[PDB]
């Protein structure tokens, strides 16, 4: 309200591909967490539910990051079997 | 490649599907790896080895050449004699074909072999067909005529006819009725 307009969350379309512009804007909002924040703020998430969801998301992120680390670590071992037959 | 049963028989041992697949993969690698005689002699121990029959051309009393063949469709059996030279006449059971087969579909079936090899009006045919209906008889005569004409067309034309399906004996025959149901596949109306 008290800020200048058309600076925040504004993207400029390149060569007229408004679809690309909207994809870029959507990526920006998603990465900044605005889309998820709006979806969650539609209805009031009581503090206990909010805490449980935050804890669940933290555990999910820890597990996913560790599993991704394991996958990237073992990806090299997807080579062709060197000792085939024996 | 020999089957798992053959490999088991050779090895007097019980193997598994995955063991057989492993061994076959290894043997294939050996084959690809520029296996010479010293290796091919071994490999071959595990290798297992894996066109229309033109009828002879006969001659009638008057010296005219012809070919005799037979073909069966459903319950219809047809014996067809095709002469080397003719004016396209086709006499079925002693009757002209347009009279025996008043149905355009059956006449078209008779036409199909000769028209395919571009020999309409070049051959005379005497056919004798017994059993079945009109369509079964027409199909049987078509097969017999095609087989007889194989003796007079070239090998490439014979192969083309085979690829067009003019020399295959249609194995589709009536399926027996089964007890407890209306027909071969029709089931009695279910009563929930």
């Amino acid at each position: 309200a008290k800020h200048l307009k058309f600076i925040a969350r504004t993207v400029m379309v390149q060569e007229g591909n408004v679809e690309s512009a909207y994809r870029t804007l959507n990526r920006i909002l998603t990465m900044d967490g605005l889309i998820e924040d709006i979806k969650h703020r539609r209805y009031y998430e009581k503090p206990c539910r909010r805490r449980q969801r935050e804890s669940y998301e933290r555990c999910r992120r820890i597990y996913n990051m560790e599993m991704a680390r394991k996958i990237n670590f073992l990806m090299r071992k997807n080579r062709a079997d060197p000792w085939q037959g024996c | 490649w020999l089957i798992k049963e053959e490999l088991e028989e050779m090895l007097v041992e019980k193997l598994s599907d995955l063991d057989y697949m492993q061994f076959i993969r290894l043997l294939e690698k050996l084959l690809t790896s520029q296996c010479g005689a010293a290796e091919e002699e071994f490999v071959q121990r595990f290798r297992r080895s894996v066109k229309q029959l033109i009828e002879p051309v006969q001659y009638d009393e008057q010296g005219m050449a012809f070919s005799k063949s037979e073909g069966k469709r459903k319950t219809a059996k047809a014996e067809a004699i095709v002469y080397k030279h003719g004016s396209g006449r086709i006499k079925v059971n002693g009757i002209d074909y347009q009279l025996y087969f008043p149905i355009t579909q059956d006449r078209e079936q008779l036409m199909f072999p000769f028209h395919f090899v571009d020999r309409l009006g070049k051959h005379d045919v005497t056919c004798t067909v017994s059993g079945g209906g009109r369509s079964a008889q027409a199909g049987a005569i078509r097969l017999a005529m095609a087989k007889a004409l194989c003796s007079f067309v070239t090998e490439d034309e014979v192969e083309w006819m085979r690829q067009a399906g003019l020399l295959t004996t249609d194995p589709r025959v009536r399926e027996r009725k089964k007890p407890g149901q209306e027909g071969a596949r029709r089931k009695f109306t279910w009563k929930k």
